[PDB]
């Protein structure tokens, strides 16, 4: 990436999270207000690949 | 994933080759009987669930398996069932429409064996859902697609066994 | 291809082809004939297309064939036309598909990070594509001409 | 605790009494409860027992009939009703092709009262209508339900 | 996870089975000492930190463990080593209100002697650390839910060994 | 290996410590289980094969795990499964003599998760085999000996899982 | 290994299923085609060394492979390679035979990328070595076997890629 | 089968298919449809074949359907034919890949151990496969019941 | 230290290291041998730097050597020293890596943890490290007692 | 990770010991080449993007590499292959700052190995391309940091052979 | 152990154990109670036991305590009684588990080479194992002192 504001911008891990975290799947399950959980066994349809 | 199309041309790329008579020869095989398995698709797509029921009726239920003690007891359990029975209809009728099992191999088949056999899912008895769903398919599709879907599922039952 | 660009979107929510999405796998299949000749019609004229391409490049680019040019010498014009063919032959690949899918994998994504390595001046690896759409374009019949072009016009597209 | 193992103990006691109530009370035209391996609305219509019915379609009637009274004491021994809903949700569906839905209400409601004749309903006459309510109240609809 | 309510009706369901006599005679032994369950739990939570504070005085520092080239000296290591302990004491805590072990196998025991193994955790000092907290814990709980308490720790600790 | 006595004298030696006290009262609480340890090893070698053969019947044959498609489907693989079988009981048995798990670690549990996931085998179906020779070696053994042994059965089983 | 009478049997067995219509149908579609696969063998057998000196000299030799700093460099490295080349040749000639490539997964793909690689064989210099060989093969054999030998040099070559 | 075999003895020698190897398939698959018919003809009278098997095997020996017998009851013995179901199979595979390769990995290797394992008396077992050959055999021309009659005596063999 | 700091960041950002993080990795380096000095003169001295930081704890706190006091008793108390012989090591530590890592790690993450379960009182374990700047301190240079005394006043910070 | 001067201190606080006359000695040692590294480090960072082209030219373009069946054939994989490459050197330069190699383990090292043999990547020639740009860095530093940068890329190229 | 050795020998024939090893177990249990007994016991005296063996030595052989003896000077006599201190350690070891096993593998196998590495005369190690067990034998009862006299006497005996 490179620094922007403060900085640590597109980072490797800075960029990385942010990746993740404005993802349209994050954003959808555990939108805006919840914390992440284990999308495990229970929870959803697993896949089996 | 790859279709017949695609599968040519992956298999040119590697080599850097423009298609040669051989490819274009392998292209048109598959073509030519594209209308068919577009009709077939729209067979299977709107007889799907009727499809399941005769073959879980031929297959599977009336048993067993559906009694206490059989994995396919509880209505949680045979509803897990069913839905499966939908995936393999429906990915057979991908990969005949593609003219390529890959996606079967990708979407469906990888890790099956192992998943069924960490949960007790009975894989005989799975095959048989998979070859009664072939045999009605292979009524309603006509002399024109029942070749050519039947692989498909047999594809997919003999990646379980 | 096109088909790829579809069997995968309508599984990306569980549900079988769409009647519509069904028609796109009609257009596609109609044009896959006259698609498939396009090709070999392009691949039987390869070693003229690449050939009158590298001279019109040449004109129009001196410098890329000069002292400081990535391409100065007899073996740095040679692989200079071989990659000229190489896209022609992608060009192939992307217009008997329907759709471009495999070229993008096979020589696009990555393609800026390859050349700023070799120091390749990419605007002028466009400007070798638009030659080869010239002279190919003037084997082929108006409208499969305009079919071609496309895939001509994404490659030069793709390299910016 | 301890009531509800005396509870539940009642209701297996004399489990048979609970369906043959219900197997007589729907099926008309024979014996209902010969059938059964262990002896080895509108709402009714009738269903005969050799007639619309045949042998096979009877024996999945009538298990279904013991195995749903199997399930509430299950049910009762833990703190709720998860084991019937669960099993119950979306039942409807694989009934109907062959099984009157509301011809199995009937018998469904009949037990609930058959079951409680046995309680004296301290509480416990009151629970077994509780449990058994929830296989009805969940099964209809039919929109609601899967 | 499965506690004695639970177990009773899975371990009957597998077969079918109503609930029978034999049964409801095992539901019985374990709501007739619920009460017990309860009130040591209350005990034990409360004391939570005073037993881990005891039992650490009695089995694991003042020693080699906690001097330098020792698995709990630094006060990371040391942290670790009594959050590990409450840990243990607060599980065991729940497998005895549930009168089952099987929660101390899914959540704590699974995987976790070679993980001990791959940091260098001393495991028989680990258990003298276990049957420390246990010791103290039969005090504070007394008569009524001392050999229920015990149990559970002695699950623990021989499933390290 | 190591058993009871060993993990004591080397837990002690890196110390470089003469044995003291609470060594000498460990020591003590294996010697004194001894002579039942030693009994219970005589009823499960001399019951042996019928251990095996009532675990399976309970726990693996009658089953899609014997047909067509299923791991323990050929003579030969029957044949390697209770092979497999007649190992686990057997180091059970070294284990619960020796009072120390650590054998089962050394000579049967290393590598063999992956082995069973390389070569298809039901870890799940496995583990009640194992269940099942626990429940069969439980009866026959007695009070006595009934703890001591499960233990090691228990070790081998969430080694698996 | 498996062949197509072979592979028929073992699909159907992990299903339980006797040799059906369709099955039998697969077979036929072996039998009928056999003879030729007999006469084409015995072409490739007979003509092997000449096929291996004529695929050298279009897609090895001549080159910077046979000079220093080359793979096939020295008479030793030369020998190797034309040594792998039999191989290809021979084992395609089986698994023509056969009508099944497992035998060039098992006996010649399995682990060669990377022994190549740890070598430094180079592997796209490998591949022409064995799409020269299908190309003198073709012509050898004739309209009636082309397209069958064909395809196991086309799986041999996609193997490494 | 006869190409498993014979071709693995082509790949050890890092060699094409001898003239000998070549001339044994072309033998054996002339002789493709008779074994093919074989089959049929047994498979199509596997129910007959099984019971009557299990009524000449329980008068040669009955002692295995008594109080003290590893096949006594209705249960015990609904295994014992099935066994004999199976071995049938079995003989069918063998008659038409022209070798035991099949045959064996599927049911003589690890035979021993099985059974020895569950007590079933192993050598009753060798006679009660004998007798299938004698009512498979009476169903089948002189020809083709010889060469079934040597799988059968292959199993009796491997049995023991 | 400061090259483990200043490459972590690097790293982390997946980058070459900044002018600044050159500068004063060359700045710290040039004071390296100052820093080996100051860490042993405090070295040469430790055990006097124990003992009148004790002093100056205890009459500051003679209750934590009082009936109910944390360090009551002979070997309460030895424990005690034992525990400012640790951190006057971890101290000499961190002035030799120019930054707190190590420090860290070893002695404060957690020591909330250990020394509330020993019930120790801390903020008098943060005295006791007040009391060894001020002894260590009158045996070091103005200016390299304060730089060792940025050392001493975070272990006091971290306590906190 | 470590550098020359944790190293030292993490050695010493496992056995609780202050810093020693060895130990100011080892990181005197350090010290003194420090302005050195600092200086190499600037040189190879504004040569990056030279030092790989050259080192690309010498040991791994030209080639079969770069050809159809090649590893680094494709667009796609070329840059993949320069990327790695980018990462090698940007490591190796922070390695030779801190004067330890331990980040070459935790970060680049670790798994590598078959993380290629998985993908196919081949590994002799990846030690080709580590060693080039070794090479072309102790042209570019000069005679005082030549040996100290040269030993942290022969650090990662016997980590992958 | 005892335990150790039986398994061993066991495990490697693969068969679960005999009667006829399955019994020195039980006589090892009843005999560990009084094996733990007589090494608590030598473990009571073990300052006098090492000091009266190092006297008992260096009258017997004066020249390892000699201008050319390895053992010559205070410390090298410190070293010799701490090695002294070692063996009855290993010794006390050995009797509690009723096999010697741990013993060996933690101070005879590789003890040739490690002592002619240093240049220790052997036999004279030897010489002081017997000065142990005439003290340590002196402590206990005639039936313990025997049991007690094999270990000493297997160290002597593997010396050599
Ligand atoms: C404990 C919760 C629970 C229930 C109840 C359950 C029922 C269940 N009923 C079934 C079928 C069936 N069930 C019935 C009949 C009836 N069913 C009734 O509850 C009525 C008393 C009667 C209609 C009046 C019939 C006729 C079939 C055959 C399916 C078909 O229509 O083909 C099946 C399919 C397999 C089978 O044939 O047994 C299941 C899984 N599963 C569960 O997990
Ligand atoms: C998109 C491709 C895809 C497939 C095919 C797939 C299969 C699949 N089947 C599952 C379970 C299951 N599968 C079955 C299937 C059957 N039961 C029987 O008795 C019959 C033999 C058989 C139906 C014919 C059952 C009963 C379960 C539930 C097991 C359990 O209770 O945990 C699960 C576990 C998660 C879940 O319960 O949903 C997966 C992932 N998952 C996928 O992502
Ligand atoms: C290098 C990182 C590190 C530190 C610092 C550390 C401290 C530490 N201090 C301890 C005890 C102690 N520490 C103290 C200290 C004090 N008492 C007071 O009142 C004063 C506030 C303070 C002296 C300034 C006392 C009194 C004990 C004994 C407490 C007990 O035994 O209950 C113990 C338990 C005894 C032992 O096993 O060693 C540890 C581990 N351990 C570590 O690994
Ligand atoms: C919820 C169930 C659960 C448990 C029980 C658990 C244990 C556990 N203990 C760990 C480490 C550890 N465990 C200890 C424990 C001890 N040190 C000693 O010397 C004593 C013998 C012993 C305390 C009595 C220590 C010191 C470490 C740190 C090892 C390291 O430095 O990496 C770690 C590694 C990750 C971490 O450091 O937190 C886990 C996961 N994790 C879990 O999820
Ligand atoms: C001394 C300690 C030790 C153990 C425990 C051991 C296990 C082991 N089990 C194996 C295979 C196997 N293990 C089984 C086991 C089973 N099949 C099932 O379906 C059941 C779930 C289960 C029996 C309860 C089977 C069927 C195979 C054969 C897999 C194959 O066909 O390759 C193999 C592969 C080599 C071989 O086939 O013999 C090993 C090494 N090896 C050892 O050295
Ligand atoms: C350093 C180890 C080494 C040797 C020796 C070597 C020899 C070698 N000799 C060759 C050809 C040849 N070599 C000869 C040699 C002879 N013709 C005769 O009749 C005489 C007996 C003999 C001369 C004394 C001939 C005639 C050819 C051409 C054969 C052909 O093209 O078919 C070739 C193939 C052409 C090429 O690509 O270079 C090689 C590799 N290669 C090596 O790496
Ligand atoms: C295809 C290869 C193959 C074979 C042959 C095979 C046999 C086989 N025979 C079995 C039992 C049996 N088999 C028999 C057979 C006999 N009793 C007698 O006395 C006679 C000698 C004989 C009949 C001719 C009996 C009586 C049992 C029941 C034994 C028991 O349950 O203990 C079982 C255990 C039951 C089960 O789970 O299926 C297997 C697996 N399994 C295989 O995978
Ligand atoms: C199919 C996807 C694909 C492409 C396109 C590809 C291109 C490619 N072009 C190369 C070199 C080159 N390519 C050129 C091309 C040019 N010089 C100019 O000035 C013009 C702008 C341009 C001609 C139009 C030149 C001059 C070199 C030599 C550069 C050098 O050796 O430094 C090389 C390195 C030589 C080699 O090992 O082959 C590759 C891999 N590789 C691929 O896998």
């Amino acid at each position: 990436i490179v620094r922007g504001q403060s900085s640590m911008p597109s980072g490797g891990l800075y960029a990385l999270i942010d990746a993740l975290i404005d993802s349209e799947e994050y954003t959808s399950i555990f939108g805006e207000d919840t914390v992440p959980y284990l999308r495990n066994l229970g929870v959803e349809a697993q896949p089996s690949w | 994933m790859q279709d017949a199309i695609t599968a040519v041309i992956n298999n040119y790329d590697v080599q850097g080759k423009y298609l040669d008579g051989a490819a274009l020869d392998k292209l048109k095989a598959y073509f030519t009987t594209g209308a068919v398995r577009v009709r077939a698709a729209a067979v299977i797509s709107s007889n799907a669930t009727t499809i399941i029921k005769e073959a879980a009726a031929k297959a599977l239920i009336y048993s067993d398996l559906t009694r206490p003690g059989g994995n396919m007891y509880t209505t949680r359990r045979y509803a897990a069932c069913i839905r499966d029975m939908d995936y393999f209809l429906r990915y057979a009728t991908y990969a005949m429409l593609a003219g390529d099992p890959s996606i079967l191999d990708e979407r469906v088949l990888n890790g099956l064996k192992e998943t069924y056999n960490s949960l007790g899912v009975p894989i005989a008895a799975t095959v048989g859902g998979i070859q009664a769903m072939k045999e009605v398919v292979g009524g309603l599709v006509g002399p024109d697609a029942a070749k050519e879907a039947s692989i498909y599922f047999d594809y997919l039952s003999s990646g379980l066994s | 291809s096109v088909l790829t660009k579809a069997i995968v979107n309508a599984d990306a929510e569980a549900r079988y082809l769409s009647p519509g999405e069904l028609d796109r796998i009609k257009s596609f299949v109609a044009s896959g004939e006259r698609r498939l000749r396009i090709a070999q019609t392009l691949t039987e004229a390869r070693e003229r297309i690449v050939k009158q391409a590298g001279d019109q490049l040449f004109q129009i680019r001196p410098d890329v064939v000069s002292p400081g040019g990535n391409a100065y010498g007899e073996k740095m014009t040679a692989l200079c036309l071989r990659d000229l063919d190489y896209y022609l032959r992608l060009v192939t690949y992307g217009i008997v598909a329907g759709d471009v899918t495999p070229i993008e994998e096979i020589g696009i994504i990555g393609v800026k990070e390859m050349y700023n390595s070799l120091q390749t001046p990419i605007p002028a690896v466009a400007e070798g594509v638009r030659a080869m759409k010239n002279v190919a374009t003037s084997l082929l019949s108006g409208d499969d001409a305009a079919e071609a072009g496309f895939y001509f016009d994404y490659l030069v597209g793709a390299m910016q | 605790g301890q009531r509800r193992i005396a509870i539940v103990a009642k209701l297996t006691e004399n489990a048979e009494m609970i369906v043959s109530r219900a197997a007589n009370r729907i099926f008309v035209g024979g014996s209902p409860m010969a059938y059964s391996e262990r002896q080895k609305v509108p709402p009714d219509f009738e269903p005969i027992n050799i007639a619309r019915y045949g042998p096979e379609r009877m024996q999945k009637s009538i298990r279904d009939l013991d195995w749903f009274l199997r399930y509430t004491t299950y049910a009762i021994l833990a703190g709720d009703p998860s084991i019937l809903e669960a099993n119950c949700l979306g039942l409807r569906e694989i009934l109907e092709k062959s099984c009157s839905i509301s011809a199995t209400i009937v018998a469904l409601l009949e037990m609930r009262k058959n079951a409680a004749r046995l309680f004296k309903d301290e509480a416990d006459s009151k629970l077994v209508s509780s449990y058994i309510s929830v296989v009805i109240r969940a099964l209809d609809a039919d929109r609601s339900d899967a």
